[PDB]
């Protein structure tokens, strides 16, 4: 009963922005990482950026221009776009590995998607 | 006499990644392994310190049930003493493991059109799992001399990859579902005995 809900995607102009959400909710328990992956349709899953008990990495294309936070006082992760490129247009997934209540196994989970699309 | 709750394994409708494997504990019940062994559905079921022919007849104290995806020519990984990615990096059954693994072709669940995106499994670690270890972390990878400071790219790799099932693969690289039930014997009461 833990589910990942992604909002914030949609069409900007290259060097615009946009802030990216994935919010879990449900019997959530404690949070061990999560990952924001981007796919457009046929190409490879590429990963973004990740969190785990406040580290973070990123994709050496998004470093400088994307960040990620966890928010202080809610079960949400942002993914901070700044400075859009038409590279970054794609469907963006977050994907998170969460205990649930009773349990000490933090399961994988995974969000709907949301399309970026940036044009020139 | 309540029945073991296998279906909650066999049937849920989304696997775990395989190197986020999943696992139930099943005890304080009855199961009717026969069930299992005669599905037509199941193309692997092969065992491993037990015979199949006692599986009814036999009392345990825990069966544990591990579950996830994997790509078909890696199912042979699955069983005691093998290597590859995913002995090595993702999920590793003991020398001296006790236990059935089972498996079925999932193309039609697990493949998408442009490739699925939800199956990763670890492509690169720096050491072996120990017998049923798992991790689930996400550090980049450093493969030289470089730090990385938490930036992928040369040398940097994350170390988790997707599958990407396409249901056009071949065979081999099809989706698997995995089940794997180890039966354990402790100076305990049995607890989950055949009927
Ligand atoms: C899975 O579901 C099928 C159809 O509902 C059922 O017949 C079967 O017994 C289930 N498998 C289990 C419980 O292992």
């Amino acid at each position: 009963q833990v589910q990942l809900v992604e909002s914030g995607g949609g069409s900007v102009q290259a060097g615009g922005s946009l802030r990216l959400s994935c919010a879990a909710s449900g019997d959530t328990g404690r949070t061990c990482n999560l990952v924001w992956y981007r796919q457009a349709p046929g190409k490879e899953l590429e990963f973004v950026s990740s969190i785990s008990d406040g580290s973070t990495n990123y994709a050496g294309s998004v470093k400088g221009r994307f960040t990620i936070s966890q928010d202080n006082a809610k079960n949400t992760v942002y993914l901070q776009m700044n400075s859009l490129k038409p590279e970054d247009t794609a469907v963006y997934y977050c994907a998170a590995t969460i205990s649930r209540t009773g349990s000490l196994w933090c399961e994988e989970y995974w969000g709907q998607g949301t399309q970026v699309t940036v044009s020139s | 006499t309540n029945l073991c709750p296998f279906g909650e394994v066999f049937n849920a409708t989304r696997f775990a990644s395989v190197y986020a494997w999943n696992r139930k504990r099943i005890s304080n019940c009855v199961a009717d392994y026969s069930v299992l062994y005669n599905s037509a559905s199941f193309s692997t079921f092969k065992c491993y310190g037990v015979s199949p022919t006692k599986l009814n007849d036999l009392c345990f104290t825990n069966v544990y049930a591990d579950s996830f995806v994997i790509r078909g020519d890696e199912v042979r990984q699955i069983a005691p003493g093998q290597t590859g990615k995913i002995a090595d990096y993702n999920y590793k059954l003991p020398d001296d493991f006790t236990g059935c693994v089972i498996a079925w072709n999932s193309n039609n669940l697990d493949s998408k059109v442009g490739g699925n995106y939800n199956y990763l499994y670890r492509l690169f670690r720096k050491s072996n799992l120990k017998p049923f270890e798992r991790d689930i972390s996400t550090e980049i990878y450093q493969a030289g001399s470089t730090p990385c400071n938490g930036v992928e790219g040369f040398n940097c790799y994350f170390p988790l990859q997707s599958y990407g099932f396409q249901p056009t693969n071949g065979v081999g690289y099809q989706p698997y579902r995995v089940v794997v039930l180890s039966f354990e014997l402790l100076h305990a009461p049995a607890t989950v005995c055949g009927p």
